[PDB]
């Protein structure tokens, strides 16, 4: 019932040229950008991935980004969001995804990344995000996705990691941050991605979880991240990707969702916003474009629902977890 | 607008600059607490600055008197609470509070539970706060029964109940410690009040579907449970009349018939799937798959006829 109402002159066509132009000049306009330096590495990942999905990766600065990444790896092996910031699993994953996109993994010390990830696993199988010990299933996903891309999943205690994630499964079939936490689309994505990577999707109740996920779709066509919230274009990723992983993508109304996603584009500046007529950003641009790819848009490369990277990239490194269907 | 934020930007930029200089110099002092307080208020997701605050507090704890140390932690608690008032949904702020409390000799957990009750009366769906409440409850060894009493008052005083029903789903098995039937019947009564009080309110319907699966077989249906479920069925049919566009009550009618006797209600189940698909067309594919599953279940039941 909390929902948006899409306006009749909302964009109803895909504006790929405008989106590629927007991403290509992002962070050059210079600007209060600035502000978000604490997530720069992930920001770089969002921009590069969306450009690669659109066939425009070449318009970004490969050599510049490789030097940036190398300078963000700390002595411990972990990667920070930006120079001078502290290492964290979130930015270690983003860095490794970028290097995978660029087939440049040995730009960083891979052995030390593996040792950093290994070091953050706790006795109950969970992962802290960094040395300060915040525990979240997001970090379980970051750890196994990073390791899978490096060919090193065997470096962690996988059965204990699985046990922890399964302890986060809820009455409604979903997953939250930590044991006891309420179900949230974001955490469901992390956990179903984790279970895909570790070959445990048989432990998910796909019919129950799938229902919870498809009930995220509001009359507007957009998806929310949990009951009674407003829809947001990045749930087009979190919810759809989860549904794809568990074989239930056809349980949402694809045409209505596609219309919602297209309505979130800015026809003048390019990019996507969280909701129609809000301000655009690279995060929502990636997730809008990636959502459209999952829905089968022909102008966009197929996207991995687990890694949010072009499938052709994952095929190259031979890391393509089996999904339910 | 555009001018004043060119000023703010250059303030945050030079304070950020200043913090990183001090850090590289190993100056772990109240300087740096002053500088980061000015940045973290508006930008609590700047994780590295929470790390800097922790490094300073750790350092000072070794070089200050216990009373000076105690004063710094109380100042930190006030800082944290002021940050949460402006941005109550920042992961970093809530984690810093947890890091700080976990360190203390010392901690006043009943006060922290009150902080939680206060933030939850402002936003009953703030998952960070519910997660913090579970943290505090485990530290203070608060028993599941007390937390159960907290959830009841929350569900009845107003809606926005998904977070509180979810918490009950976790508590009920602990106090148990697959629910016993007496408990299940009382829960069914509580949830059925809720969704008849506000039939819109998706959270009670989600929790009810769980309850319908959380019992013994059926048909090892007791006469009391059989009768309660039949009563629910008729009450949902009444609600269907009052609220003809309500999809939740239609789905629940189907699920109740399944719980009661799949084969005896086959005809009605099929009729209800048609009505429901017309009322909730966005879920047509889900509903067709559910119907297909139920029909296969029915074929197995019929083939069990020797
Ligand atoms: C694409 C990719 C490979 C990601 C890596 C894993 C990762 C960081 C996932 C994010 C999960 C998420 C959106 C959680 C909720 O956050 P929130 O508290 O912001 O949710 P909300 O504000 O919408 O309630
Ligand atoms: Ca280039
Ligand atoms: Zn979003």
């Amino acid at each position: 019932q909390k929902d948006v109402t899409i306006k009749s002159d909302a964009p109803d066509t895909l504006l790929l040229e405008k989106h590629a132009d927007y991403i290509a000049s992002y962070g050059s306009k210079k600007y209060e950008y600035c502000m978000s330096e604490y997530l720069r590495m992930s920001g770089v990942y969002w921009g590069l991935t969306v450009m690669d999905l659109m066939g425009q990766l070449h318009r970004m600065n490969k050599e510049e980004i490789l030097v940036f990444i190398k300078s963000c790896q700390h002595e411990c092996g972990g990667v920070s969001a930006s120079i001078g910031h502290d290492p964290h699993l979130l930015y270690t994953l983003s860095a490794v995804q970028i290097l995978t996109l660029y087939d440049s993994i040995h730009v960083i010390n891979v052995d030390k990344v593996v040792a950093y990830v290994q070091s953050l696993q706790k006795e109950d199988g969970s992962f802290a995000g960094d040395i300060w010990g915040e525990i979240d299933t997001r970090f379980s996903f970051c750890a196994v996705a990073t390791l899978a891309l490096l060919g090193k999943l065997d470096a962690i205690n996988v059965e204990k990691a699985i046990e922890f994630v399964l302890s986060c499964m809820n009455f409604d079939g979903g997953f939250g941050c930590r044991p006891g936490s309420e179900s949230h689309a974001g955490q469901i994505y992390c956990c179903t991605g984790f279970l895909a990577i570790t070959s445990q999707l048989h432990q998910v109740n796909s019919d129950l979880l799938g229902w919870w996920l498809c009930e995220r779709q509001l009359p507007s066509g957009g998806l929310n991240g949990r009951p009674e919230k407003l829809p947001d274009v990045c749930y087009s990723w979190w919810v759809l990707a989860s549904l794809k992983i568990i074989g239930r993508l056809h349980w949402i109304d694809r045409e209505k969702l596609r219309s919602f996603i297209l309505a979130c584009q800015d026809e003048e500046t390019g990019g996507f916003a969280d909701r129609p007529g809000d301000m655009v950003d690279p995060f929502h641009t990636l997730f809008g474009i990636a959502g459209l790819s999952l829905l089968g848009e022909e102008q966009i490369k197929p996207v991995s629902p687990v890694f949010c990277m072009p499938e052709e990239v994952l095929q190259r490194v031979n890391v393509q977890p089996e999904l339910v269907s | 607008k555009r001018l004043e934020r060119e000023q703010k930007l250059k303030l945050y930029q030079s304070a950020t600059q200043a913090v990183f200089q001090k850090r590289q110099a190993g100056e772990l002092d109240e300087s740096v607490l002053e500088l980061t307080s000015q940045i973290l208020g508006a930008n609590p997701d700047f994780a590295t600055l929470w790390n800097c605050r922790r490094e300073v507090l750790q350092h000072l704890e070794t070089e200050k008197s216990p009373e000076e140390s105690a004063a710094l932690v109380k100042a930190e608690l006030g800082f944290l609470e002021s940050c949460l008032r402006v941005n109550p949904k920042s992961y970093g702020t809530w984690h810093h509070r947890c890091w700080l409390l976990s360190r203390l000799p010392e901690p006043n957990w009943a006060r922290e539970l009150e902080l939680c009750a206060r933030f939850l009366e402002a936003d009953e769906r703030n998952f960070h706060c519910w997660d913090y409440r579970r943290f505090v409850a485990a530290q203070a060894a608060v028993a599941p029964a007390e937390e159960l009493a907290f959830t009841d008052s929350l569900i009845t005083r107003n809606f926005s109940n998904y977070s509180s029903w979810h918490y009950r789903s976790c508590l009920l098995p602990q106090l148990h410690p697959r629910l016993p039937e007496n408990v299940l019947l009382k829960e069914l009564e509580l949830v059925q009040n809720a969704f008849f009080t506000d039939p819109n309110d998706q959270s009670a319907w989600f929790y009810h579907r769980w309850l319908l699966g959380a019992g013994s077989g059926r048909c090892e249906l007791s006469v009391e449970k059989s009768t309660v479920l039949q009563s629910e069925l008729e009450s949902c049919k009444e609600l269907q009349e009052l609220e003809p566009e309500n999809k939740w009550c239609l789905l629940t009618i189907i699920l109740l018939m399944r719980a009661l006797d799949p084969l005896l209600y086959e005809k009605e189940t099929l009729q209800y799937f048609s009505t429901l698909k017309a009322v909730d067309p966005m879920r047509a594919a889900y509903l067709d798959d559910l119907r297909s599953k139920f029909l296969l279940e029915n074929s197995v039941l019929k083939m069990e006829y020797a």
